[PDB]
Order: C-alpha cells, then structure tokens, then sequence
C-alpha cells in the first residue's frame, strides 16, 4: 500500500550514458523519415526510463522466483517474468540476440 | 480512445450495393459474403474485403472512395466520434487522410470537405426529428422512424466478440449500415 | 555480439538494495531486454507523435509524446510515476 | 490367472500357482505386479460371488425378480454360487500367498474378514 | 400487473436468475469529465468510479468517459445514496477479491455470504418504483373516486383525509506489486479485451517473428493447469531455430443439444452437424458439437432434445490431445503475413487455423543435445550424468556413503571409453550429422552426500545447461524408476519423458563394469542411434515427443487408432485417465458383466501321454491376436482389420520403425494403459482367437494328427508311424503349405518346436527333444 | 466424539413389527439378500403409514379394472417395455403414455413411487395418472419408534437435552473444512494449491478437518500404471510424498481428526475389479497397506463412503459418487437436480443390484432413517448447493478445475453455516 510520495533523489540516480540512448534510435522505416534528432528531455526520460525498467525486471523476476521457493534467478526466471509485464515483444529477440551472444562469446 | 485502439470494420453502402472491410488482425475467423435484408424495402448485399492490416484497410476504404468518386457522404454522429477516429488512425499510419480524400476539419471539429459535402445524420435527430431524448439514438431512431427493430447488443462486449463470434458483430455492422 | 561490455552490466548489478544471487548472464540478458524496451519505446512513441504532425517536428519526438505514450499504454504504466520531474 | 504380458518381448501367457520369468526370454519382471493380478483375481471372484442369482431345486429358470423372495413352486430354498468354492479359492489363495512372500494379498485376505 | 411486478421484488427475484437479476436492477450511467476533475462533488458516478478506481485499479480513471454501472446497497446504514453505489464488477469477480474488497464499502465483516438478495437495497428500488407507481397509479384515482388499487404501497395524508362521506524504489516496488496485482485481476474478470492493448500497434519485434515463422513442426505437447484451462504451450521448430509459442485448443463434444438450449445457456456457434456416436448402449430402437467455454463445463443437465431419443453422455476427444491427432504433427498456419504474429502474441486460436501438412520428412535438422539420465539401486549408485553436445562435460552424482572410495577417478571409464569409441566409431561414424559424440570425452564426478542438496545441484546444472544454449536443443530425460518424480524438479523445457533403462543391475563393490560399459557411455551411443529411431518412429505414426515409444508402444496405435476413427464419423473416441470403456455410461455395472472370470482360453484332455509314433513339433504358433483380425463393436473391428491390412502391406519388403506396430497391436488390447479402445475389444477378440484356435486345430488336420495341449502358443500334431526323422523337410514343407490354405491370410509364422515321444499329464510332464 | 465407520458399530437388524436392532454375529448369505430388499421396502412403508389412508397389497387389487389406492413400488425393468413395480406380494406393470408426474422430484429405477390409475384387466398393465415418490419426516417422529436404544453407544435417553445443544453452541471454535471432490496428486500444480491451502490451514488448528482420502489420479487396474513401477508401488510413491508434505506442518499433527474416505478410485485392496462404480458399501483402506502416513500423525481414521461421525446430537455421513451424472442417466422418458431427492428418498443410492451393487452385508450404513440434520453430498457433476428448507443441511463441495480453480468449503459445526475459499 502507500507508504511515502515520490522523492527525486538523483545523486546517485543520474546514472547511465546518452550515447547509447541517441545510439539505441536507428529505426529506419523503410524511407518514411528523414531521423534528425531527439531533444534531451526525452533523452532524460529515455534514461530514467531504462534505469526504471532494469530495475522493474529484477523485482519480477524476484517476485516470481520466491513463488518456486527458488533463492536464485536466471533467463529462465527473467524472461519468465516478461510476459507479466506484457512485454513478449521484447522476449523473442532477446532470445535470438542472447543466442547471438552465447554463439559468438566462444571465440 | 484513438490512439491506443484500431479500427475493427468499416461497413459502408455505396447507393444500394454495401461493402465491408474488415481488420484481420482483430478478426478471427474472416468473414464470407452473406445477406441482412430485414425488411424488403431495404435490400443489403455486402461483399466483404478481408485486408490482413489496418493500413490496408484505410487504404481499401480510401481507394474506393477515391474510385467511386462519391457526390454525398453520411454516416450518423460523424464528427463527434466517427470521422476524428478515423484521421487518428490516418494520422498514425503513414498516410495522411487531407492528401487523398480532401477531409480536413473546420474549426469547431466537424469534418467538412470541398467536394463531398458530409452528412452527418445526428445533426437532425437533434434537430427536428421531434424524437424525445433520452432515446436519440440510432437504435431508438431505427425502431420509431423506420419500421423495424435492429440488432439490440450492448457495445461493452463488442471486444471479445472480436476474437469469438464475429459473424454476429459484422451482422450488426452491417445492420447498422443498412440502417444509416 | 560483444557490444555492451561487463562494465554496464557490473552498474545495473549493483544498483538494486534488495537482490538476490542472480547468474552473470541473466544480467546481460536484463541488458540485452533493456536496450530493446528503449528501441521499443522510441519505436512506438513515434506512433504517438504522429498525431501532432502540423509542425517540422513530426519526425522529432518529445516528453509530450513520451509522457501520452507512458500514460495510455499498458505495458509502459510502470513509467508515469516516474516520469515526475 | 490369465494373460500375463511381458515387458518388452511381448509374450502374452497364463502362469499357474504351481512351480517368476519369462518362457520366450528369460527375465524377471517383479513380484507387486503378481501380487497385484493375485489381489485383482480375488476381488472379481469377491464381485461375481457378490452378483448371485435366485435358484434353487424346482425352480431351475433364470432370476427375473429382486423384490421376490422365492418362487411360486414347489422348491426348497437355497442359492446359486456356493461360499464353499470361494474358501476354497481363498485357502488356495491363502496357500499361495504363505507360500511366497505376497504381503499385501494376505493383508488384504485379513481385511475380508 | 403491479402486484405481479411486487411480487417479483419482494419475494427478492427468488423465482429469476441471477444474470436477469442484474440486467434489470442496474442502472446505466456513463461519466463525461475524468475522477480526478470532479473533486468536491458527490453523486452516484462518481462513487462508483472511485470504487472502481481503487478496486481495477488506476488504469481506467485516468482517461474519461468512464461507463460506471452500478447497484445500490442496504448495509450502509443511515448513508445517503450517492455514497451506498456498488458497481456490478463486485459479483463477476472471485471469492476472496470480492470478499475482501465488498466488506471494505459494506463496512461489515460479520457477513459470510456473498448472495446478491442480501446485500443489495430492496427498499431504495422499492421506493423509486414506488414513486412511479405512486405517481401513475394512486395518483389520479383518489380524485376520480376509486380506492387504492394496491394495497402494498400507501398514499399519505393529503389524499387521504379528503375521503369523507536506495530510497522511492521500496515505495514504487509497492506500488508496482499492487498496481499489477489489479491487472492481473482486470485479466481475471475478462481475458480478451486487455490482451489486444499491447498488440493494437504492430511494431517491428512482432512483425519480425512474423516473418520468421513458417512450416512449424511441433516437438512437444504440455499443459497450462495453474491459469486458464485448456491452452497449450507447443515448442514448434522454425526453418533455423525452436520458437516457443502457445495454442489455444476447443474441447469438440458430440452431444446433438442445441436446438432450446439457446436462452438457457450462452449459445454462440450456431452449427448443426451429424454428432451422433454409436457405442453400445441401454435404451431400445436407438441402436449402434464444441463449446464456447473452454474453462469450464456448464452443460444441460434435463434432457430434451426432440430430435432423437437417448440422454447423451457428452462423448467427448481427448482434451490433453486433441491437436496431434486432429491436427498433424507438422503444424501448419495457412494465412497471410500479419496475421500470424496477433497469434503469436495472444496464443494460436488452432480452431479456426492450423491445418495438416504432408507428413514425411518430419526431422531433417542439426542442432545440440542435452542428456540427462538417472541410475537408482539397490546399492547407492545415483549416476544423475549431464551430457551436452557442446559442453562435453558429463556430472555425475554419486557415492552418497563418503567415509569409503568405490567410485573410479575416470581412468577405467576412459580405456573402456576408448575401447567402446573405436567399435562405435565406426558406428557413430554412420549417424554423425545428428549427434557429435566423435570428439574425445573428458569429465569430472561429483561425489555427493545428501539427496536435497543433490537436487539442487541438479537443478543448477540443468539452468547452465539452459542458460549455456538458451534454446535449440533438445533434452532427453531417462530415470527409470523416478521418471514421474522426476517431473516435479524441473519442467518448462521439451523433455522426451522415457524409461529407456529397466533399473540399475545389483553389483558386489568389488568392480564396476556392468555399471559403466554398456550402462553410461553405451547409453550415450545408443542415444545417438536411439533419436535416429526416433525420427523414424515419429516420421511414420506423426505424433510428437510426447510418446514412450519403447516401454509403452500403446500410444502410436492409439493416436493412429483415433485419425483412424476420425477418417469416418460414426463411431468417436474414449477416455483418459479412467480404465478406458467404449460404452454408454461411463460410470456404471456394465464392466462387471465384461470382467470374464479366469479367462478360459482352451484346455484339452484326449489323455494321451505316451505318443504313438516318432513325432517332432514345427507348430510354434505366434501372433494369434494378428492373425484373427485380419482373417475377420462392428465398425471398430472393421477399421481395427482395415488398419492392419494397411499395416501389414509396408511390413513388406520395406521396413525400418514400423515391424514393431504389429506386436505391439497384439500387445495392445489386452492393458488399460493403451488408449482410445480395451473396454469390449478384449473380449471380442478373445473369442474369435478362441474361434480362430478352434477353426485351426482342425482344418491342418489333413493327415492323422490330434492335440493334447492348446495354449495360444503351440500344440500337439501327430504324424504316421512309419517315416520317423530323416523325412523332415519335405513334411515341412507340406505341413506349411497344407496349413497355409484353409486359414484364409495365412499370416501367422511357425519357426522351430520340439518333441521326441512325450510323456504329459496336465502340466507336470515335458519328455523329449529333437532338434 | 470418535468417528463410527462402516463395520466398526452394531448390526441393526429392522423387524417389520418393531424396526429394532437385533444381534447377528464373514460372508453373507441370500437370505440376507432377501432382507436387504425387505428393509428396503419395509422401511419406506411407514413413511406413509406415519404420515398418513388404507394400506393393502396387490392380492386385494388383482381382479378389478378400476382403482383409488396409491401404489407403492420400485421400478424395474425386465424386457424391452417390461416395466415393472412391486411390493412384498407380487408384482404390477407399468405403461408407457400418459406422463404427467410431479416436477418437483427425480424417478430413477429402484426409488419406490406412489402410484395411481386403471387396472386395465385384459393382462395386467396399469397406467400412470399421478407419480409421485413419497417424502420423509423430521426429527420428532424418526425416533420416537425407535425405543430406547444407540447408534454407536452414547443405550439411555440422554440426549434429549440442550445442554448438548449449548455443548455444540459453546465452543464456536470448532472447523469441519470439507476440502473438496476428490484431488488428483500426480499433477504439480495441485499439489502446489494443497500446499498453500495446508499453510493457511496451518498457521490456524481447525479440530475435525474432513480432509480428502484415495486421492491418486489412475484407478488401479491389472498393469503397471507408471513407465516401471507398479499400480500399488506408485500410490505407495504418492502416499509417502503426502506424508513428508503433511509432516512439513505440526499444528495438524496433535488435535485435527483427520478422516481419511475413498471415492471411486480406491487403492489395491477394494477397486481393481471395477472401474467405474463397485460396490458401494466398502471396507476402509486399514494399517496393512499404508504405513508411512499413520506414522506422522496420531489422530488418523480410515473410514467409507457411508460413514456417520458422532457429535453426539449430530450424524454426518459424508459420501462420494457421481449421484448428479447417475440420476441424469436415466429419465422418465447442477443446482435443481439433487435437492428434490432427500426426503423423497431415504435411500442413499437408490438402484437395483444389476445397475449398482450394494454388499448384502452392510445395508444400514447408507440408509437414512435416523434422518440427519446436517449432511455432505461430495459430487463431481454438481455445484456448491446449501438448502435447508427441510431441516436437513446438504452441503456439496464442487472440484478443483472450473475457471477460477481450488474450491474447498468450511463448515462450521457450532454455527450451522457454510462457506467456500478460491486463492487464486
Ligand atoms: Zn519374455
């Protein structure tokens, strides 16, 4: 329940790169748009937000490994967790890029 | 709401001959030809268009519009919930609606256009119809003025209707096309 | 592909008060979920900033279009709390 | 008992409660599956006693009548599947499960009683 | 007709329904503005939206326009009634939801039933009806000189007197566990309508799986038992990859009533079709459908139907299988490029969609294999070895005693290893695209004290060998007596459950080789040329890794027993999980008449112990139940002799994995483990192997030969006193061409018996051989 | 107090002058077949003759062709249209037209309805004007003929107090959870929801949780029923993982009187012959079999199907069968199905021995003429009813696959209510 309002506390949450958030907005629409640029508040909420969700996915998957009596996590218990936040969409090129991943993390 | 929602039919009847198009993507089970002919001064043969997308639905329905080339366009309340869903969901896909079919809003949001001139037919049950309000609308409109009673389902269910039975609800758009 | 090295990885480990023992690649794939829910929100917020088009930046998107497409979607309802500033 | 199969050879046969293996290849199978068509074998015998018909010295026709207690004949009164035949089987029973190991047949030969 | 509307509200609705109940109390009225701009107000919308605001959640109070329905209750005492609204959510929703958000409003936790008579105000609904019909009835007749028409309601004194003659994450985690905790009981009230809010815009990770997904050749069958019912989670293999998708699959009953059942139950296929199956039944001159609920059998329970006579059991297709039937085992989406991916996020509607294929060819591949198989003794053996096709690493855990070292250090298991490898080299060498064991082996043990801790060292290395692929791979469980314990350890990954291994051998510690030569690393080689069979043995009977293929080959002849029964439409399928009867009634005292007491095959007393002359047996008769079948309910028999007649044409000149349906159709009938058909088939067939016994103890009877024994697997013949031994081919030959004739088919093979002049009582008595 | 099984009490042995109980003593005999009929007939024919006009067999109807006596009888069925009823002096025929019965009942092949009609003495088939079964009484008048004599042994009348009443009502801390139609323990997810519903049943002792007994999913038949353990090895398997979950809880192992009742799904000792039904008078599954959950706990009693508990002004017999799937089965020609038969009928499984058999040893373990007030009817084709407009409490836990899933009810004993628990 309620416990206590927001609180912007970000001394120590102002922590992730913006050049990988510019970087990580290619999204070429098969010639639609010419992609110029992005201002930098929805460069800030673009930060927040991926800090928010990181943090959103390790309670889940935390919520829903303390119902398998498990004290641990995996990709079987994070990507298990994706489809109660409605997120599927996400769930099937994790799955290819973490094969990707697993394949050329060998060599 | 018209940004977070899709278009599931559009049921329109050119001069006697009615059409359907339908969203795959919603719709289950695609839809065959069939018949709604609920009284026989009122014949409605609708051949149904099953587009897979919803760009391919607006750009089916925009394409026979842009064909048929047609004088009058009406439907009933057009501006306050038909028409602005429909440039909601040209505005999202790629193709805007005022580079094809010339319908830009006025400024008090009605949906106006040079060369069709649109017919809103809610704009004379509020008007003159003398129909007491508080049943205005188009089923109450159907069962008073015309002579027969439509197809009675709540829009509430109208969703999971979508994905189970859709021969029924394409039976309602149908009727309510017949009936406009 | 090695793109995002340990490095990132070792800050969103450390970053969480209450964890348990996760695996070394259940944090890569929280990485590899969160680089594409940003390309997924940058994906579908410019369906959200195509309804105001009238301007040059129509191509641009920004917090009002961030901030409609947090609060209608479903899935993005974990954002609007945060989203206060 | 009848119709014994065999696991992987499939050699469907009878055995006997006079001599456990296969007679086509040669391999035990356990002794709670022969413990159980024992106990399997007990209770149809238990259920068919437990179906017996109206029968008797004169009146020799088929039972058509719950309600009714005897005939309108001329018979004295008795019954259809003797008790006797069923000690019988379950002395051998008995025998069989004294013989062998079988505890959970002659548990449950204890529990008719 | 106002005593009878009265009558229907003061007797609380006890002779209505409940759903009439809550069509005709509610009141309808929808919100203009939003919750949060109608503060300071109070009125009915607006507590009924903030109960739904703090009951569903804040998702649907934030845009306006909300439609709040509502009803009105008696339990808040003294309280006005714009704040005594209850919507009609309350009532749609589970037990204890409804239990602990109801009392909240009610302010009562004293009640203990949730009847909707109880709690709603009868005397509000009352006394808004009680102003109409004050108004248009008691209202206009005092002054027109009547009396008061009903006497329930009163009229007051004013026409009555004139009758005189880190910090925020703690409370955002809360807030997020509350927040989802209202969505998922938004899903629990209906759950179609918040599944297509995420899949309303078609991006580009959706529409990505949609154009990587075609030919999908499913792998394993599951279950979905903690959600909705009736939903199943297939691992269907891609062109390149494993995608795992969900399916959503009808239960098909055959019942023939719908025809007034439409106001009683909610009706929505409207379909008319030949549903009528024939099994055997009780009624007399009636001689031998889905649903739109899928979670939950509401049926009729009066039976009236006017179409046909007889009460209808509800016949039903399995529920669990439905789909490798049906359906193929190579699954198959015939549509166009964007529908397929609204089926990938919901789940595949496989009613409507999923058509057959062809069915050869099924395997062609080249991915990983995982292998994990258990060793339990007698002796604390526990071999729980790991293998993985990539890794090359096995992780045995054993020797739970730790004060003594019986267990070797891999120097043995490498020289037999390497022995083994050099013989299956070349044999591995035949079938290496599939598996790639052709690399040297190196490993390590674990040597493990407890049993808990043991599993969950188990538990961890099944989640690395998960987390070292991810997917395409395959994992091929097989303990042998733990196979179903197994189960509760780990899951949600295709597993082919299979007790490959009979049990461990019992060993004396003093060495260790019938325990690790052809148990661990012959398992593994086997393994190789036992998913060779299995892409055969899946290739002909098209079913999926779901099946024992070797234990139990019961499953195969069902599943193509059932497309088989499906082919026509007359007779359906069976049961389950109960002992599988193909009767009308389920559950009744007919299987007592078909128990058939101590089963009397044939027994035959001539008493001829000594024989007569120098006589030797060929007559070594197997497979009797085949060769009764093909010589021969009705229907089932002729499709069970069809079936066979189709069998026994490719166990001709080209077989591979399908010899092996034969013995074990004969094996087939006679256990309640086989499915889709034991109930009568046993007997049936019991009798005409006792016909066909009977017919063929006889007509090879051409010369002077009598039997003393017949038992289903030899019996006795009898040649002439002259010619003893050396003419035994050509008396071979003549018994066998003399023997193939009257039998008809001739399909049953006699291969080597023996007899040199017996001696036999009943049972006792084995005198001679001659071979 | 003690629970009262099937065999563990006196044989009552119903005259037809007195209805008292006389002492019989392993097998039974066919006289004792023909007393079952006798006491199934004999004692639904004072519930007419204590109810009340004139009482006379056929042998006073025989040669006539028009009739006014209501006649009593249970339906048979001998040929293709050979309808048959009875009493203990011959038997009457039964047509087939002109069905007009009292919709407010359920007629079944061996429920004894009251009829009326013509004779029609031509053969003799009679015809049906009114069929209706006649009904049972109250508490007042079932034991006032009865003497002074027990069930289980309190032989004094004693309990006519209401002190025993304020005894019931004193200590409203007593729980009677029903639990719910026969779970299935080889699936994860049901043992997962047992689990949750013993943490909830843990943390808070009821005193006589009436649990759910011969839970295994697979009857046992004549084959190995798991991949290479046995039909009896694997619900040996299954009995000791459900002690090692029932030991992971100690509040239920000291003062709960855990009653353990069979269903149709029985273990080795009473259900490899059938399948589907059996007998229904069965013998509990004892000690010789099952060791590992006796062990864990000192309050467990293995009990059958027709098994009265005592509370010493209050019986409860708590059966399980499928009576809705039965009953609709067989016709004239899930809430309204089984609440019209509790006082029409007193028999608790009102069929012929050819279509439900019933031991002829044990038959006054599932008759009801000590009516009870309250009383559990476990189903598996039926809802969660509570009708009390009798005076009898019936009581039906539902199953455990429906849309929302896990329903278990709780009874409370002292206040004479019901209620049921999802948790998902
Ligand atoms: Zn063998």
């Amino acid at each position: 329940s309620y416990i206590k309002e927001q609180e912007n506390i970000t001394i120590q949450d102002l922590l992730f790169p913006k050049s990988t958030i510019v970087n990580l907005a290619r999204e070429v629409p098969q010639q639609s748009g010419k992609k110029l640029l992005i201002n930098k508040d929805a460069s800030l909420a673009l930060q927040r937000g991926a800090t928010v969700f990181v943090n959103h996915l390790l309670l889940f998957a935390r919520e829903i490994a303390k119902s398998q009596d498990k004290k641990s996590c995996s990709v079987d218990d994070v990507l298990s967790a994706l489809d109660h936040i409605g997120h599927s969409a996400l769930k099937g090129p994790v799955r290819d890029k973490l094969d990707e991943y697993q394949a050329a993390v060998e060599q | 709401d018209s940004a977070v929602d899709q278009i599931m039919m559009i049921s329109y009847m050119i001069d006697g001959e009615g059409f359907l198009i339908t969203n795959r993507e919603i719709i289950s089970e695609d839809i065959e030809d069939f018949e709604y002919t609920p009284k026989p001064e009122y014949p409605g043969f609708f051949t149904i268009f099953n587009e897979n997308d919803e760009v391919a639905l607006l750009q089916r329905f925009f394409e026979h519009i842009r064909d048929v080339r047609p004088t009058v366009i009406s439907t009933f309340n057009g501006d306050f919930f038909d028409w602005p869903f429909i440039h909601n969901r040209s505005k999202i896909h790629g193709l805007d609606m005022f580079d094809e079919i010339g319908f830009a809003p006025d400024a008090e949001g009605e949906y106006k256009s040079s060369y069709c001139s649109h017919m809103d037919c809610f704009r004379w049950v509020k008007r003159d119809s003398y129909l007491p309000q508080g049943s205005q609308g188009l089923k109450a409109v159907t069962q008073s003025k015309l002579g027969y009673n439509p197809i009675e389902l709540d829009p509430e269910l109208m969703t999971p209707y979508a994905f189970e039975k859709p021969q029924h609800l394409s039976e309602y758009s149908v009727s309510d096309a017949v009936a406009t | 592909a090695p793109v995002f090295p340990i490095s990132k990885v070792k800050k969103i480990a450390k970053c969480d008060p209450e964890y348990v023992i996760t695996s070394n690649v259940a944090i890569s794939a929280t990485a590899f979920a969160a680089e594409l829910f940003v390309q997924n929100l940058v994906e579908e917020s410019l369906v959200l900033a195509q309804l105001n088009s009238k301007g040059k930046t129509s191509l641009r998107l920004s917090l009002n279009s961030i901030e409609e497409c947090v609060e209608k979607r479903d899935n993005f309802r974990f954002l609007e709390d945060a989203i206060k500033q | 008992v009848p119709d014994f199969l065999c696991e992987y050879c499939f050699f469907i046969s009878d055995i006997d409660f006079c001599k456990f293996s296969c007679v086509r290849c040669h391999k035990a199978f356990n002794q709670v599956l022969l413990q159980e068509h024992l106990i399997q074998k007990l209770r149809s015998d238990i259920e068919s006693y437990l179906i017996q018909d109206l029968r008797c010295s004169r009146c020799h026709k088929v039972k058509r009548d719950y309600m009714s207690a005897h005939c309108p004949c001329a018979g004295a009164w008795e019954g259809t599947l003797p008790r006797e035949s069923i000690v019988q089987k379950l002395n051998v029973f008995k025998q069989v499960a004294k013989y062998y190991g079988f505890d959970i047949l002659l548990s449950c030969i204890a529990d008719l009683t | 007709v106002c005593n009878r509307w009265l009558d229907v509200l003061d007797s609380h609705g006890l002779m209505l329904e409940d759903e009439d109940l809550v069509s005709l109390i509610c009141e309808n009225r929808s919100m203009s503005k939003t919750l949060k701009e109608y503060e300071g107000q109070k009125s009915t919308s607006i507590t009924t939206a903030r109960r739904l605001g703090d009951f569903l959640g804040e998702d649907m109070v934030k845009d306006k326009g909300l439609q709040c329905k509502y009803i009105i209750s008696s339990k808040p005492f003294n309280a006005p009634v714009t704040e005594r609204a209850i919507p009609v959510a309350i009532f749609s929703a589970d037990i204890p939801i409804k239990r602990s958000f109801l009392r909240r409003w009610t302010l009562d936790p004293s009640l203990e039933d949730l009847d909707i008579r109880t709690i709603i105000d009868w005397g509000y609904y009352r006394e808004r009806l009680g102003s109409a019909i004050q108004k248009i009835i008691t209202i206009p007749a005092a002054l027109q000189g009547v009396s008061n028409p009903v006497p329930r309601v009163e009229h007051p004194d004013w026409l009555k007197r004139k009758i005189a003659t880190v910090g925020w994450l703690n409370y955002q985690k809360i807030k997020w566990k509350i927040q989802a905790r209202d969505r998922k009981r938004r899903d629990q009230l209906f759950g179609n309508t918040n599944s297509s809010r995420e899949r309303s815009a078609l991006g580009s990770m959706i529409r990505k799986q949609a154009e990587s997904y075609a030919n999908s050749t499913w792998e394993v069958l599951q279950y979905k038992d903690s959600g909705e019912p009736g939903v199943l989670e297939v691992f269907v293999t891609i062109n390149g990859k494993v995608q795992n998708i969900t399916f959503h699959i009808p239960k098909t009953i055959y019942m023939k009533f719908k025809s007034q059942t439409m106001p009683l139950q909610k009706i929505k296929n409207c379909l008319i079709e030949k549903s009528s199956a024939s099994l055997p039944n009780n009624p007399k001159t009636s001689n031998p459908e889905s649903v739109f609920l899928e979670e939950k059998e509401n049926c009729t329970s009066i039976f009236n139907d006017e179409n046909v006579l007889g009460v209808f059991e509800g016949t039903i297709t399995p529920h669990q299988r439905a789909i490798m039937d049906l359906g193929a085992s190579v699954t198959f989406r015939s549509k166009a490029m964007g529908a397929l991916g609204k089926g990938i996020q919901q789940g595949f509607e496989m009613k409507d969609l999923s058509m057959a294929e062809n069915e050869r060819y099924l395997s062609g591949f080249s991915m990983d294999i995982g292998y994990l198989l258990h060793f339990p003794t007698s002796i604390g053996y526990e071999f729980f070895s790991l293998f993985k096709s990539w890794g090359d690493t096995i992780t045995i855990l054993v020797l739970k005693p730790s004060n003594q070292a019986q267990e070797i250090n891999a120097s043995s298991l490498g020289q037999i290893y390497k022995q083994m490898f050099e013989k299956k080299k070349g044999k591995i060498e035949t079938y290496s695209y599939l598996v790639d064991i052709k690399e040297d082996i190196n490993f390590e043990f674990v040597y493990f004290t407890d049993i808990s801790k043991l599993y969950r060292r188990l538990s961890q290395e099944t989640t690395k060998l998960k987390e070292e692929r991810g997917l395409q791979f395959l994992l091929l469980l097989q303990s042998p007596f733990i196979t179903k314990l197994l189960g509760t350890i780990r899951l949600l990954n295709q597993m082919p459950i299979v007790k490959l291994s009979l049990n461990e051998v019992l060993l004396p510690q003093l060495n260790w080789q019938p325990t690790l030569l052809k148990k661990l690393v012959n398992h593994v080689l086997s393994s190789g040329s036992w998913i060779s069979h299995l892409i055969k043995l899946s290739q002909y009977s098209n079913i999926p890794i779901c099946n024992l293929r070797l234990d139990s080959m019961d499953y195969i002849i069902d599943v193509l027993y059932a497309r088989k029964l499906k082919k026509e439409n007359i007779v359906l399928w069976w049961n389950e999980k109960a002992p599988l009867p193909d009767h009308g009634g389920i559950q009744n005292d007919f299987d007592l008449n078909t128990s058939w007491i101590m089963n009397d095959s044939e027994f035959p007393k001539i008493n001829n112990s000594g024989v007569y002359d120098n006589v030797v047996l060929d007559v070594g008769v197997d497979n009797l139940t085949v060769n009764t079948i093909l010589t021969s309910s009705n229907d089932a028999l002729n499709v069970l002799r069809g079936m066979l007649k189709e069998w026994w044409d490719e166990a001709l000149k080209e077989n591979s994995t399908a010899d092996l349906l034969v013995n074990s159709l004969a094996s087939w009938v006679q256990n309640p483990n086989a499915k889709l058909f034991d109930g009568l088939l046993r007997y049936h067939v019991h009798n005409l192997t006792k016909k066909a016994l009977l017919q063929l103890v006889n007509e090879f009877s051409a010369l002077g030969s009598t039997i003393v024994y017949a038992d289903r697997n030899q019996i006795l013949i009898k040649t002439n006193k002259y010619s003893p031994e050396n003419c035994y081919a050509y008396s071979q030959y003549m018994m066998k061409a003399v023997r193939t004739n009257p039998m008809f088919s001739y399909l049953d093979l006699n291969i080597k018996r023996y007899w040199d002049l017996l001696i036999w009582m009943d049972k006792f008595n084995f005198s001679g051989l001659a071979c | 107090f003690k629970v009262i099984n099937a065999s563990q009490q006196q044989r009552f042995s119903y005259n037809p002058h007195k209805m008292q109980f006389i002492f019989v003593p392993f097998l039974p005999d066919i006289e004792d077949k023909v007393q079952m009929f006798l006491t199934r007939y004999y004692l639904t024919n004072d519930r007419v003759m204590r109810n009340e006009m004139s009482i006379t067999p056929i042998k006073n109807l025989l040669g006539r062709d028009a009739q006014n006596f209501l006649l009593l009888g249970l339906l048979n069925k001998n040929f293709k249209g050979n309808w048959s009823l009875e009493d203990p002096s011959g038997s009457v025929e039964i047509d087939i037209s002109q069905t007009i019965p009292t919709q407010g009942h359920y007629y079944v092949p061996g429920c004894m309805v009251l009829v009326e009609g013509i004779y029609y003495s031509v053969g003799n088939k009679f015809h049906v004007t009114s069929m209706t079964l006649p009904p049972g009484e109250r508490r007042e008048i079932t034991l006032e003929t009865i003497g002074n004599l027990d069930l289980l042994g309190i032989r004094l009348d004693k309990d006519l107090k209401i002190r025993l009443h304020l005894l019931e009502k004193e200590l409203t801390d007593h729980k009677f959870v029903i639990l719910g139609a026969n779970l299935f323990l080889d699936d994860l997810k049901i043992m997962t929801a047992l689990s949750k519903i013993l943490q909830k049943l843990n943390d808070d002792p009821p005193t006589l949780l009436i649990w759910q007994g011969s839970f295994t999913s697979v009857p046992v038949f004549a084959s190995m029923s798991s991949r290479n353990i046995s039909s009896s090895t694997q619900f040996k398997n299954n009995f000791d993982a459900l002690a090692t979950l029932l030991s992971r809880f100690d509040n239920l192992t000291e003062n709960t009187t855990m009653i353990f009742i069979p269903g149709p799904n029985d273990l080795w000792g009473s259900m490899v012959s059938l399948g589907a039904s059996g007998t229904l008078p069965q013998d509990p599954i004892p000690s010789a079999f099952t060791k590992k959950i006796n062990k864990v706990c000192k309050n467990v009693v293995w009990s059958s199907n027709p098994t009265r508990i005592a509370y010493l002004s209050q019986e409860i017999v708590i059966f399980r069968d499928d009576l809705s799937g039965r009953f609709k089965r067989h016709r004239l020609e899930e809430t309204r199905k089984l609440v019209k038969t509790i006082l029409d009928q007193g028999h608790l499984s009102p069929f012929l021995d050819s279509l439900r058999p019933i031991s002829w040893d044990l038959d006054h373990t599932l008759t009801l003429c000590p009516i009870p007030s309250t009383m559990v009817l476990c189903d598996t084709t039926s809802a969660q009813f509570d009708l009390t407009y009798n005076g009898c409490k019936v009581i039906n836990p539902g199953s455990f696959i429906h849309n929302r899933r896990a329903r278990y009810m709780e009874y409370v004993p002292s206040s004479k209510k019901t209620i049921q628990e999802e948790i998902y």
